[PDB]
This record gives C-alpha cells, structure tokens and sequence, in this order.
RNA sequence: ACAGGAUAACCGCUGAAAGCAUCUAAGCGGGAAACCUCUUCCAAGACCAGGCUUCUCACCCUCUAGGAGGGAUAAGGCCCCC
RNA sequence: AUGGUUUGGCACCUCGAUGUCGGCUCGUCGCAUCCUGGGGCUGGAGCAGGUCCCAAGGGUUGGGCUGUUCGCCCAUUAAAGCGGCACGCGAGCUGGGUUUAGAACGUCGUGAGACAGUUCGGUCUCUAUCCGCCGCGCGCGUCAGAAGCUUGAGGAAACCUGUC
RNA sequence: GGGGAUAAGCUCCGUGCGUCGAGAGGGAAACAGCCCAGAUCGCCGGCUAAGGCCCCUAAGCGUGUGCUAAGUGGAAAAGGAU
C-alpha cells in the first residue's frame, strides 16, 4: 500500500526492458532477471520511474503489489550500487583467510572448513578476523553469509562464533 | 519449542503469528518461543 | 469405541433424517 | 568401466604371504573368453558386452547357435553370459571376436564372483533358516525338530506370505563380494583368488571388478 | 422388438485428446464415456463398442489443490508390511502415463468387459503417437447447453 | 557401503497485507539411521503376455472345395540308455 | 477428552462342546520410543544430563527364587522398551499350576460333607477335503514352429553397534 | 420418566405413536425395526414420493448472486489464536 503505490526512482544509465510482464534490468554491474505474476501490471512511469499498479484491492492484490514494488527497488539499487554485507569472526585463535575466490576457516575443529563461491558473488577479506560477502542478489548474499553464519553452533558463554557486524549477542554465565 | 495448544504473549514483545498452519509465539527470549501442535 | 461411534454419526445422513436402529 | 571374465571353478588350497600369514585361495581358470556379438543403446536399448568360453565338438552344437557364433564369424563355445556395463565407456574397448585373458587383473585388486549355488534338496526350516528346534526331552510328543507355530487365531486366519518353511534350498545365482586378489598366472591362465566362491568344482563363475571397490 | 447389435455391426473410431493442462477428472470421464460408449445411439452394455483412445501430452497434466504433493498413491504386495506409497508428483518424474491410465480405470466398471475395454486405451507420455494410420479424430471436450 | 534426489522436526535468506516487523502469503535454500534410487535375488502367465538374434523358412490326400480335416516332414524336442 | 490393556457394568452369538494360567518354538503389527540417528530450551561452563518435537530401519542378553505373569537380586550391556493379534499360537509341544475321582492338616457343620485355605499324586485323540503358505511339475497361451542372450514394471533379503 | 455415572445395542413403566414380529419393493455403500410406500396376475406403456443427476450409476462437469483455501466437505471436547 503505502509502499506498492510509491514510484521507483532510476538514475541514468539503468535499461530497463518492460517484456510485458517478465522485467530484466541492465546496468554496469550485470543484467538481473525479475518475473510477476499476471493480475499486477508493470507500467513506467514516464518522468523516469517505474510504478505498480492493480486491478483490484483484494487480499491477494494488496499483499503481491508491494512485494513486486520493494523486489524492483532492491533491484535497482543493486545494480547501481551493489550489497555488501560485513562478518566478524571472533573467538580465541580463530582466523579466515582465502584461497582465489574461495574461503577458509579455523573454527577449532579437526579438520578446517571452506565453501564454494556461487556464480555471482565474490568474497573480499579485511583481516583474518574480518571480512565482507559483496555482490549483487540480496537474497543469494544473506543466504550465504546465514550459512557461514550457523557453522558454529552458537556460544553465548564467552562469545565464540560468526557475527554480523552488528550483532548484538545474548549472553549468560556458567560462573562454576 | 514449548508445543502446547495454549499460547500467549507473555511479556511484551511476544508477537503471535501463524506459519503453514501453525500458531507461533515468536520473542526475543527463547525461553518464549511455543507453537500449536 | 470407532465401530459405535461411526454407526452413531453413519445416522446423521440425510436419507435417515436423523435416526436409524440400534442406533 | 568394469572388467569381468569367466571362469572354471576347480577347487581350494593355501599359500603364504611375505609376512608369512596363509591366506586360503582358491583357484579359477578364466580360460581365454570370446566376445561373440555386442549390446548397445542404439539396437538394444543398454549397454553390455557377450561372452563365450569352453569348447564343443562341431556337431554338439545346435544351427541357431551355430549361425549366432559364425555370423560373428567365430567358432563355438560353450557357456555363453552377459556383463551388463554403463555405456560408449565400456564399450569403446571391446571389440568383436577378441581374446580376453586373465592379466587384466592386478594383485589386490577387489573382485565380486557370481556362481551358482551347490544343492541341498528339500530342505527343513532347521537347515534352510537356523530355527532353534524345540527339546528333545522333558515331555516332546514328536516335535524334536519341527518349528512350532504359524500364525494366529481368527485373525487373520492366514499365514502372511513369505512365511518361512521346507523346501529346496541350493541351486540359486549367489554374489560373493569384495574378494581380493593374491595372485595371477599368466602361463596358465589362472587367478588365484582369496575367499571361498560359490559353486561345485567343475562348474561356471563370473568375476567383476566390484563396485564398491571399482 | 428392440434393436441388439449383431456380429458385423460395428463401427469403430480412433479419437486423440489433448491433455494439454486439461483437468485430469474431465479428460478421464470423457474418455470413460468414449470408451463404453455412451456417445453413440447404438449402446448395449452386454457389447464393447466404443471407440479406441490416444492421450498426448500426458505429462502436462496439471490438477489443483495441493495433490501434487499431499495426494498419495498406494499400493499392496500382498506380503506384510508391503504397503508402499508414492506422491503425484513423483510418479510423474518416474513415468506419468499410469497417472491417467488408473485415474481412467476407475471410472469404468471392473468387470470382464472393463478389462476387454481397457485393451482400447492408449496413452502416450509425449505429444506423438505411432497411430497415425488410423487418421484420428481430434475430440475437443465441451459441454450442451440446455 | 560410499555417494545422490525429494523430505519430517528444525535453522534460514529476500518480503508484503499491516509505513517498521514476520522462514510465506508469491518465490529460493540447507536438513535424519525413516522415504526413492544405489547394494544381492526373482521376474514378460508384466494379457500393454516385451526386445535384440539365428536356423528351418516346404510336401500330400480327402470332405466338394465350405472352411476345415487327415497324413509324412525339416529346425528342434521327447521317450528308451550311461 | 483420548486409548480400550486393567478390576468391573449389560448379558447380545456360542452349553446337540468356541479346549482354559504360564513356559517353548515361530512370528508379524502399532508408537504413547530403551539404545543408536537429527534437533529446540535450560537454574546447559566442559564431561554427564533434565524436559520437549520429529523419527519404527535395525537391535532390544544370559542367570538364581517362585508353577507362577508381575517382581526382587547378581554380572554385563550401546540398550537391557511398552502393548495388540481368542490376555497371538495345544488338528504345533509341554502339563508344573488350576478344575474329576484317592489322602491328610486347620476352620465350619451333630452328620453326610464343604472352603476364591493348604498339602503329595493324577491318560492331552485325529491318515489334511477346501482356503492359505513354502517349493516343484504337466498343459495351453503370447497369429508360423523353434534355440540361445536378456531389458525391467513390480516384489522380496539385508540394514545392528562397541572399544582404544 | 425412574434405577445407573443423569454410561451402556443396559434394565423397568406410560403412549387410538410407529414400524419389525407376520411385510416384500425403492433409498440409506452392504444393514429385521430409519425415510417413502402397504405386492390380485400379465405389458419391451406413462406420471410421481423419499432420494439424487462428473464417470462407475439412468438423470444437470444445470441458471443467479455471495462464502470456503481447510481436501473443510468426507467424526469430536475444555480451551488457544491478528
């Protein structure tokens, strides 16, 4: 509502080819994909915005709207720009590195643990205690920094384990 | 997972929704978290 | 238990109207 | 993709190793088999290769097979079977008419046999299934060896397929597997493998490269 | 008196249907009503006299509700415990032709006669067929109005 | 066995209705000795009675030529025999 | 509110016969799960746990006393599961108990004799017609008669775990 | 209405109430007591009740306006819930 009847703005060089339903925006940083359903129309708005609009207010129309509306905008925003998000390693003795493209971990276990980077996103280290997952789907990029993040079942005695840059862990004592 | 067929919110922030045909009480306190079932 | 129950809710059918023997 | 050749079983022995352990081999003649005629996804719908091994004199053999083997173009045999392999893989190193020998093998190397069983008869429960009997005092009216129960009582009122009684055992296509390989003998075209096989000695086997080791 | 199809009095037919995101229970119906022959004038059900059937794009077939994955197919071997059971879903990715064969079995009489009907129902995973000889009618299913 | 697919409890990513929020309502994921494949056995009487192949791949007389019948055969099998 | 296993309520089929406790042998089924396997919360530091959810594939000991089921104990175990199928199964076995006639003790009865008190002893019949089940054959069929090699619908078997 | 636990396909009484008994046929998936209806015999005649009209099963994937997303429909409580 509030937000699926809002217009989308779109800077300069952002191409984006209206295929009656199925959308697909060109910009520096790739050519993403997005598809809809069939009741909610695309229309562009022509002062060089994009809008949403439905026929009906029904329940399926009032949830679907805003959906397609706020997809589009993460849509645009990452081609320009990107997502980045940031992870913190803390922990005694604990430590990321990487090998190419792909990462590595000491998280006190026997053997180390890597993962394989996906086709779209690159990993980019700070420290051996710090590093970012920088790409371009939203959803992809939390998908694979939650999976780094369940790694180590979590510790909330003395703080061991991955953290998203601005996690604020619970915390309780085991005093004896 | 408290699993009752009694929920509430019992503190404040408790916020009760329903997920694939289940009630859930979904908080930032673990000891909080309950469903149907 | 269920073999009672059922005869007792096969009744509630519309081509009885509500009542059949032996429950 | 998956190496196999037939075999003569003949019997069992003992040798030794470097450790001076003693491994109990028995011994097969994979006599050199031919490959009479081929299987593939084109004609057939699978993928496999055909064996022959033996010997006949030349009017023991019946015309069909007489035209199935010199269509191929080669003389008769025998025993003929079938390894069923995955595809252009294993098929790409066969090739009509050739002479395969024991030497594809190599010391160590983990094989699965397949043979046909030795007979038992008509069988009871006490030899085909392992029952515990019953006593053989303390009261026994003549049930020393004869299985007990075999079902209920008006329900079901039947007796549960598969149940399990006498009958012939023996006789049946039986898999031994993960069988190392002590040694090969190239003069006489004979393997030496470990383990215990299946089959009377003078009868039919057919060894693979096992699966789970292969 | 009344009319009773003798020996060389019927007329056969090869019908073809389109399953082509059609409804399974329509499509079977039809093809039970094509089969024993209730579309033509001349019907006795002491005689087989329907017309013989070919289903295309047997794989397209869509239903509704959630019984693509909720929906479970049984069966029974005989033995104990030999109750095994499978989804829609999967039986289509195995092979979806049995789908709409038992869907069809269903909807025709269980007897003598049903599995000498059964004879003249032929399902074809894909859009082809090897019956092309018989030049079949394309049925189109569709509903009078009153 | 190893591995593999879809999954249960569960953990989630993106995100509305409901300006925030939410594992879901549209979608995308990971996930158990259970489930389907994989492992060994049987099996085309699987009546949708399968397939790839090979050999024989050719005689005679009747009923009035109606369609059957009745002979001697090939490939091959069976009986008798060790 | 369940479940229908427990002591009982009704007395609806069976008294021109439905053979009854336990044990053995043999299973097969349910999960409201003993172990193994995955998991959420902790007054969870760690090792051990407590409670809750999913989960049935497999496995789930030998022994002393008692006729005993139940139970208690010993020694181990990864663990020593709960129940159903005529309180599974006697045309499959036992027959210790209980429930024929013998006999004795206590108590009741004047007496014959009785006791959901006790004690020692005491015949377990049958050639499988049909269904069913494990195996094995003859015949016919699959549009000519035959011989070999086989695909795979669909079914079965197996699936356990420990210590350094 | 009594006894019973305001349980029993329990038991005991009432009733110009019923049916079965002694009563077929149709419907109820099969089903003495439920609903319809009370069989003189025949007809390869018609109209209707109860019930029902996607196929099996003869008759409507009938018309109109709205609800249902739960396979509810096609068992169920106290109570819980945007």
């Amino acid at each position: 509502s509030r937000i699926g009847k809002q217009p989308v703005p779109v800077p300069s060089g952002v191409d984006v080819t209206i295929n009656g339903q199925n959308l697909s925006v060109k910009g520096p940083k790739g050519t993403l994909t997005l598809d809809v359903a069939e009741p909610i129309s695309v229309s562009r708005a022509e002062d060089g915005a994009i809008v949403v609009t439905r026929p009906d207010d029904e329940r399926r129309s009032r949830s679907l709207h805003g959906l397609s509306r706020t997809l589009i905008a993460n849509l645009v925003t990452g081609v320009t720009e990107g997502y980045t998000q940031k992870m913190e390693i803390f922990g005694v003795g604990y430590r990321v590195q990487l090998k190419g493209q792909n990462l590595e971990f000491a998280l006190g276990y026997s053997h180390p643990v890597l993962i394989e980077a996906p086709e779209g996103i690159t990993f980019a280290v700070e420290s051996p205690t710090k590093f970012s997952v920088s790409g371009i789907d939203k959803q992809k990029v939390g998908q694979i920094s939650a999976v780094i993040r369940r790694l180590r079942r979590p510790d909330p005695y003395k703080g061991k384990g991955v953290r998203y840059e601005g996690e604020q862990i619970r915390r309780k004592v085991g005093k004896t | 997972m408290k699993v009752n067929p009694s929920v509430k919110p019992i503190c404040d922030k408790c916020r009760v929704i329903r997920r694939h045909g289940r009630v859930m009480v979904i908080c930032s306190d673990p000891r909080h978290k309950q469903r149907q079932g | 238990a269920k073999r009672g129950r059922k005869k007792r809710d096969r009744k509630h059918s519309k081509a009885n109207h509500g009542k059949r023997p032996n429950a | 993709a998956r190496k196999g050749i037939l075999g003569t079983k003949l019997g069992m022995t003992q040798v030794f190793d470097e450790n001076n352990k003693v491994v109990p081999v028995t011994v097969v003649k994979a006599g050199p088999n031919v490959v009479t005629r081929i299987r593939t996804t084109e004609r057939d719908g699978y993928s496999a290769v055909q064996l022959a091994y033996g010997e006949i004199s030349p009017r023991k053999v019946i015309k069909p097979v007489a035209g199935q083997f010199a269509a191929a173009g080669v003389n008769p045999r025998r025993h003929v079977a079938e390894l069923r392999l995955d595809d252009e893989a294993a098929v790409a190193e066969y090739e009509v008419g050739q002479e395969l020998t024991a030497e594809i093998f190599s010391d160590g190397a983990y094989v699965d046999v397949t043979g046909t069983s030795k007979g038992k008869g008509f069988a009871g429960t006490m030899k085909r299934h392992g029952f515990r009997g019953q006593g053989a005092a303390h009261g026994a009216q003549a049930v020393h060896r004869r299985p007990g129960s075999i079902g209920g009582c008006a329900t079901p009122g039947r007796v549960f397929k598969g149940t399990r009684m006498s009958g012939r055992m023996g006789n049946d296509r039986v898999t031994t597997q993960n069988l190392k390989v002590h040694k090969v003998d190239a003069e006489n075209g004979v393997l030496l493998i470990k383990g215990a096989i299946p089959g009377r000695n003078g009868g039919l086997v057919v060894v693979r490269s096992a699966i789970k080791r292969g | 008196p009344t009319y009773t199809p003798k020996a060389g009095d019927t007329t056969r037919s090869w019908y073809v249907i389109d399953a082509s995101d059609v409804v399974l229970g329509r499509l079977a119906s039809a093809a039970a009503t094509l089969l024993r022959g209730k579309h033509k004038p001349t019907f006795t059900p002491n005689v087989d006299g329907g017309d013989f059937v070919i289903v295309i794009n047997a794989d397209k077939i869509a239903v509704s509700g959630d019984k693509l994955t909720k929906k479970f197919a049984y069966r029974h071997s005989g033995y104990p415990g030999g109750l095994r059971k499978r989804t829609i879903g999967e039986l289509l990715e195995k092979h979806p032709t049995r789908v709409v064969e038992n869907a069809i079995i269903g909807m025709l009489p269980h007897n003598k006669l049903g599995r000498q009907i059964q004879k003249k129902l032929k399902v074809y995973a894909g859009p082809d067929h090897p019956h092309a000889a018989q030049q079949p009618i394309p049925f189109e299913i569709k509903q009078v109005a009153q």
